[PDB]
């Protein structure tokens, strides 16, 4: 089955990249990290933006990936860091501002 | 009235295990949802077990989300719902403490609710308290990252 | 640090649940799966919906989690299945239709 | 004109390794982006290396996204961009084949592009072909899930 990768708009690709990249940062397991990295690379392929926009998305991702989240159940809540990240106002403004539409 | 402290404490112990084990113990829709991974916070399910086991069962038509066990009794699965359920069924609280510490509850026993900030999955916790320790102290992960704002005790006789 | 969990609207919680649940399905590693499950349970806590809506979200998630994705690089693209899933029209209509607002 | 087949094939081999290893070999911004995980598809980077190594370097101001190596030469990192780059620099293709099979390219050698459906990370692939096999055949995972629609060959002398 071919994935939906070619159907995403430029802004949607960048948001998809942001999410998969963040997941690649937060998870320890090599198979999961490599999968998230491979997935992010698919969204980069179809982008029309220079590499520095992804470097800047990473700068914002690191503000979330380095957080310590706690709860009344046992977990680091790594997945949650990336879900909070993809709602970040700075991230969404960065994407909307972009020079390369 | 209210569950006896002794019966409540005994019943809590039966489910003072991992959420997976709680699912096995209770079975039915509780078990199915735990096996499926939908429920991971056993807190309100253990409190539901206490109420069901001590002769104060959660009514089918209580205005809170709940699922049945193999016993055909009902189990509330949200912390916020369990807190609200107790507020509406337990009568007047016996102690309400702003910015509570464990020492504030010494010498009295029953059902304790703590609401506060710092947890990413809940606004608070509900458990039993015997005057010295909580019934799930063994799971109580943490001066922790949770900052208690309000603590409420309903004494059990 | 407390996460942003309490700031999400009911629809946003359900979409957050959908994403974390799907990630819990697709990844093999126990630490990652448990983390995604714990994260999903946080969004369920704050929902006002009955459990069957999450069961139905799962039914849709399984249409994506069972896909086989391929590429010119080595990967199962598991992360991608969940990113495609969260754009699914049926999922978004299910959430918008919901009886419990 | 065009890179000699022999020099292109030799140069390709130097980078016919894992993307991590390609990053180590090329270094500079290529390496930094590979270490950071931003690039995972080595396909266009290997083709860039071939062009840079055989005396047909990618111009700094070519209208395609690229990053520099430790050699201060430039490396295109998108498959679609590498395909378009070749279309605009290589002259007329020597063979264009609808619904191509490997057998259609027997007996001729050079740079091959295949576009098709079935891959989730790209619309196609660009590599070298020696009349019998691709230069990265050893990495060519798969009648696979990729269905070739169009194959194009520029002969290298």
């Amino acid at each position: 089955q071919e994935a939906l990768t070619t159907q995403y708009s430029q802004s949607e690709l960048l948001k998809n990249w942001a999410l998969s990249h963040c997941l690649a940062l937060v998870y320890k397991d090599d198979v999961v990290k490599n999968d998230a990295r491979a997935t992010a690379s698919a969204y980069l392929e179809y982008g029309k933006q220079s590499v520095e926009i992804y470097h800047e998305i990473d700068e914002i991702a690191k503000k979330y990936s380095g957080l310590k989240y706690n709860g009344s159940i046992s977990s680091d809540f790594n997945t949650m860091k990336c879900i909070d990240f993809i709602h970040d106002r700075e991230l969404n403004e960065l994407i909307k501002r972009r020079v390369e539409k | 009235n209210r569950p006896s402290f002794n019966e409540a404490w005994l019943a809590f112990r039966k489910v003072n295990h991992s959420v997976a084990d709680v699912g096995s113990i209770i079975g039915g829709n509780v078990g199915k949802n735990i096996t499926g991974g939908y429920f991971q916070n056993a807190c309100p399910i253990r409190m539901s077990y206490v109420l069901n086991a001590t002769g104060f069962p959660i009514a089918r038509n209580s205005p809170y989300a709940k699922v049945s066990g193999a016993d055909n009794k009902f189990y509330i699965y949200r912390v916020n719902d369990m807190i609200d359920y107790l507020t509406h069924t337990m009568g007047k609280p016996d102690l309400i403490v702003n910015n509570p510490k464990q020492s504030d509850f010494i010498g009295k026993k029953g059902i304790i609710v703590v609401k506060g900030h710092g947890w990413s999955n809940a606004r608070g916790h509900v458990t039993l308290w015997n005057g010295s320790i909580c019934s799930d102290q063994c799971h109580l992960l943490n001066n922790g990252p949770f900052v208690p704002e309000v603590g409420t005790l309903w004494i059990l006789p």
